[PDB]
């Protein structure tokens, strides 16, 4: 329910909504239109959800690389540029918002990640990412660490895993075959196990995210960054003295940043199309309103010719360039969003060692493909895909089914991908569809096996292995007991991912040892489970997902 | 050899 007769637009905090409010005002000075900026966290995922109903922002500003999705899904309203305002942007920027053959959002500016330098700490940046290693060494020794960028979200990482092969689509003669991607191949592999090498070694941290990262640079504990020209207004504020450089190079080859082109969108439920455009063309695509903007949060290598000529002798905009040339266009096709999530799992399970790089690269491929090709549309067609393609792998070894050496390794699969896409649509792993699959596994590949424990006649990790046996081990007796096991109202058995639960009463705070799977878990602490009067488990009040309390154990 | 560091996020109320 979109309200005519204004505008409200969306764009991600760190980009200048001030600057953009600016634009507003000016707007509203002359129209009498109302223009409200806000900056909605997760907008890229909040946009299709309320847009789905006919409601949300009437503009959208994202990266190109999302609207081909919206465009699929019916979200966008066709744009009109007449041949005269087309002629004012640079053709390439028109290209990244071209999708099937239609201008799908207007262009604004060129984004890339460059490597951003301390020049007091640090006076010539490396130009190698394998000299980064000795001289974390020699800053610590001084109380400072060499590199810190967001581990969090995968644009960070992926200018490393692109430059020895790694690649999203093959791009060829115009199109993009989605059966053709890159994510498990060597150059994806050695890019990935360069940056958990530096995090095993303790020259990075795998929970840093971009605030941690934004301040440790801007309060001179560290004395290099990777981030985009939006950084520059915070760097600017700290009176760091920085240098915004080419990225280093890996195995002697350049990094390889995916290059967004900051676009807009108008919303296909909008009754305010026209007041859209308006504001579009004739405010913020002009000298004076991206000025506005640039003021604010730096834009980069704006879309517009004339004022991008102006700007252009910036050292840091040459810097971004050059990186934007070393580095690919992201495609803007349907399939980003799924491929975006899967290299986000991939970075995040192999920093934190919950995959190997080799696992976590090919889960990545598996489960994206899964996606890419219209199977998967759901937690349910999900679950399918992970049985399917569980099933495919235990058929040929039949005779094997109770060797712990022949089915750990497809068992592991299954679970790491109903993992893999309960996150993707929002469900807690575990839950109840995945506890069935899990049990009906048990029932028809395990159910002759003579042990509750695994026996045996590139294994999993130790630690991998030591969880998996004990999943195991839940689902061969408690979670197959056919009769409820606590008397009255009581929390049904459960295993929560690291340990098995029986069904407990109701009112009852359940408690075990520490499973020993981590160096940093004492296994003399308590692990606590919270059965409510109801007999449902505790829900942690931040999530709202069914949550073990594990905090005890690494303090 | 085991695991040296609990994933954070696992232990968190997103986590197990
Ligand atoms: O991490 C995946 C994420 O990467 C890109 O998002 C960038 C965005 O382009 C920049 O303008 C800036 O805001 O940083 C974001 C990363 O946190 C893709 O545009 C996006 O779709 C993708 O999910
Ligand atoms: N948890």
């Amino acid at each position: 329910k979109i309200e005519e007769g204004k505008l409200v637009i969306w764009i991600n905090g760190d980009k200048g909504y001030n600057g953009l409010a600016e634009v507003g005002k000016k707007f509203e000075k002359d129209t009498g239109i109302k223009v409200t900026v806000e900056h909605p966290d997760k907008l890229e995922e909040k946009f299709p959800q309320v847009a789905a109903t006919g409601d949300g922002p009437d503009i959208i500003f994202w990266a190109h690389d999302r609207f081909g999705g919206y465009a699929q899904s019916g979200l966008l309203a066709e744009i009109t540029p007449d041949k005269a305002f087309q002629d004012k942007l640079y053709p390439f920027t028109w290209d990244a918002v071209r999708y099937n053959g239609k201008l799908i959002a207007y262009p604004i500016a060129v984004e890339a990640l460059s490597l951003i330098y301390n020049k007091d700490l640090l006076p010539n940046p490396p130009k190698t990412w394998e000299e980064i290693p000795a001289l974390d060494k020699e800053l610590k020794a001084k109380g400072k660490s060499a590199l810190m960028f967001n581990l969090q979200e995968p644009y960070f990482t992926w200018p490393l895993i692109a430059a020895d092969g790694g690649y999203a689509f093959k791009y060829e003669n115009g199109k993009y075959d989605i059966k053709d991607v890159g994510v498990d191949n060597a150059g994806a592999k050695a890019g990935l196990t360069f940056l958990v090498d530096l995090i095993k070694n303790k020259h990075m941290n795998a929970d840093t995210d971009y605030s941690i990262a934004e301040a440790a640079f801007n309060k001179g504990e560290t004395a290099m960054t990777i981030n985009g020209p939006w950084a520059w207004s915070n760097i600017d504020t700290s009176k760091v003295n920085y240098g915004v450089t080419v990225l280093p190079t890996f195995k002697g080859q350049p990094s390889k940043p995916f290059v967004g082109v900051l676009s807009a969108g108008i919303n296909a439920a909008s009754p305010n199309k026209e007041l859209a455009k308006e504001f579009l063309e004739n405010y913020l695509l002009t000298d004076e309103g991206l000025e506005a903007v640039n003021k604010d949060k730096p834009l980069g290598a704006v879309a517009l010719k004339s004022y991008e000529e102006e700007l252009a002798k910036d050292p840091r905009i040459a810097a971004t360039m050059e990186n934007a040339q070393k580095g690919e266009i992201m495609p803007n096709i349907p399939q980003m969003s799924a491929f975006w999530y899967a290299v986000r799992t991939a970075v995040i399970n192999a920093a934190s060692g919950r995959q190997t790089v080799d696992e976590a690269l090919k889960d990545a491929q598996t489960n994206a493909a899964a996606e890419f090709g219209g199977t998967v549309k759901n937690y349910e067609t999900a679950v399918q895909f992970c049985w399917n393609h569980y099933k495919d792998q235990m058929d040929p070894i039949e005779k094997d089914w109770c060797d712990w050496a022949m089915i750990s390794r497809p068992y592991s699969t299954l679970r790491d991908c109903l993992e893999h896409f309960a996150e993707r649509f929002d469900l807690g792993f575990p839950n109840p569809l995945a506890e069935r699959i899990i049990f009906e596994t048990h029932q028809i590949h395990f159910a002759n096996c003579s042990l509750v424990q695994p026996t045996f006649s590139i294994q999993l990790g130790v630690t991998r292995n030591k969880i998996m046996t004990a999943q195991y081990e839940c689902y061969q007796k408690i979670m197959q007991d056919p009769i409820q096991q606590a008397e009255g109202v009581y929390c049904n058995r459960t295993w929560d991912g690291w340990l098995c639960w029986n069904d407990v009463a109701a009112g009852t705070e359940s408690m075990q040892l520490c499973p020993d799977y981590f160096q940093d878990f004492d296994p003399s602490e308590k692990v606590t489970k919270i059965c409510d009067q109801d007999g449902n488990w505790f829900r942690h009040p931040a999530s709202n997902r069914t949550w073990t309390n594990y905090t005890q154990c690494n303090v | 050899d085991k695991d040296n560091v609990a994933p954070r996020r696992l232990i968190g109320p997103w986590g197990y």
